[PDB]
């Protein structure tokens, strides 16, 4: 019924690190897995699959590079000596019965493989100027973090209408920023998670700069 | 190894037509193809697979056809919900035919609509950091803005920053921000901060005084 990856983190080029891929809703002795990954900004690329039987086989570049395994309720993904270009989003995926595609895929999980030491984001109120007369859009600022994804919420998560997170974007230090804005019929708190560096930030923002 | 050739690269089309995607393999891999559809900052959707065959739920306007090493998939009655990146992909049973192409971005062109504009003047918690970053937001529009920066009156060349959310499902519109990054010094030595969000020859802003705000 669902798969879900974990363990994307940041490591340091050469750092051993394994994915998982935990499963609901079906067998693995019935359902073969794969893996696929996506760069930043680029298309999907071929791991390696591994039947219900357990049989494993990797795309050409892939050889020596990765290990698929699997448990009683996950397949795993160890990546042997990550490199910056192993950078991506990697998703598990279910095959479907007559060929090698996928019908349920993962949400992905982030690896990120940097000598960039991890950053908390620091964040801003952002509202209209001291005295502006108003339906007010209000946000927040989140920069300076790595590696991705912040999960910003408004009002722990139970203000979701009219939210814009716009795409985060890496500046040259390799550092990520992004706004969140909420429009809301004229308090809301912007809630920053980072859970690389197990932080959360809160900021109630004041209808306007004054 | 297998390698699939999607064209083309990206296009666009008007709500109610029709986008053509192909894709050739470098081998023939008989009736083994999918085509998925992801749109942006989501995970990959399977569309079609054994060349034509729907995953459920998926409408008709979804052709697949083609056998061999060549491939083609077909929207009609294109819709704004369609907008997305489309990916053929080898399903071939042996590693060394199974690859993606390379995509296809689709954009789906509907009605014009001029953005509003907001501007966020800086936090003076963030003007005491020495870093100041002003946001300027252009809100539901079509088609693409450019957007440029101006600090009294002249226009800026660098630290300038954007960044698109996807176009609505509804009414193909573009959110965008725009960030201008300058030290508190530099900040501090000019008045008027004007973002300027421009289609053609129409333009859009909002400006405040620095010591207004």
């Amino acid at each position: 019924q669902s798969v879900e990856e974990s363990g994307g983190r940041l490591v340091t080029p050469g750092t051993p690190l394994t994915l998982a891929c935990t499963v609901s809703g079906f067998s693995l002795n019935t359902y073969s897995m794969f893996w696929v990954r996506q760069a930043p900004g680029k298309g999907l690329q071929w791991i390696g699959i591994i039947s219900n039987f357990g049989v494993i086989y990797y795309a050409t570049w892939a050889k020596g590079r990765f290990t698929i395994s699997k448990t009683s309720t996950t397949v795993d993904l160890k990546i042997t000596s990550p490199t910056t270009e192993d950078t991506a989003t990697y998703f598990c995926v279910r095959k479907y019965g007559s060929e090698w595609g996928g019908d349920l895929w993962g949400p992905g999980t982030l690896v990120t493989v940097s000598s960039g030491q991890p950053k908390a984001p620091s964040v801003f109120p952002l509202a209209p100027c001291c005295g502006d007369t108003p339906t007010v859009t209000l946000g927040c600022l989140v920069k300076g973090y790595l590696p991705e994804p912040v999960t910003v919420t408004w009002n722990s998560g139970t203000l979701t209408n009219g939210v814009r997170t716009f795409p985060s974007v890496r500046q040259s230090s390799g550092l990520y920023s992004l706004s969140s804005v909420v429009s809301v019929t004229s308090p809301v708190t912007c809630n920053v998670a980072h859970p690389a560096t197990n932080t959360k930030v809160d900021k109630t923002v004041a209808p306007s700069t004054c | 190894d297998v390698v699939m050739t999607q064209t083309p690269a990206s296009v666009s089309e008007p709500v109610g037509g029709t986008v053509t995607i192909k894709c050739q393999a470098s081998q023939s891999i008989s009736s083994y193809l999918a085509w998925y559809q992801q749109k942006p900052g989501q995970r990959p959707r399977l569309l079609i697979y054994e060349t034509s065959t729907l995953a459920s739920g998926v409408p008709s306007r979804f052709k697949g056809s083609g056998s061999g090493t060549d491939f083609t998939l077909t929207i009609s009655d294109l819709e704004c919900a369609d907008a997305a990146t489309y990916y053929c992909q080898s399903t071939y049973e042996n590693p060394t035919y199974v690859s993606f192409g390379g995509g296809t971005e689709v954009g789906v062109k509907g009605d014009p609509v001029a953005p509003t504009v907001l501007i966020f003047p800086p936090s003076a918690d963030l003007v005491a950091t020495g870093t100041v970053t002003i946001v300027c937001v252009a809100n539901k529009y079509f088609p693409d803005v450019t957007v440029t920066w101006e600090v009294d009156g002249t226009t800026q060349t660098t630290g300038i920053e954007n960044s698109k959310t996807p176009q609505n499902s509804a009414d193909c519109t573009y959110n965008l921000s725009s960030t201008l990054t300058l030290t508190s010094t530099e900040y501090n030595s000019h008045k008027e901060y004007t973002c300027k969000v421009t289609q053609g020859t129409t333009s859009v802003v909002q400006s405040f005084n620095r010591g207004d705000c």
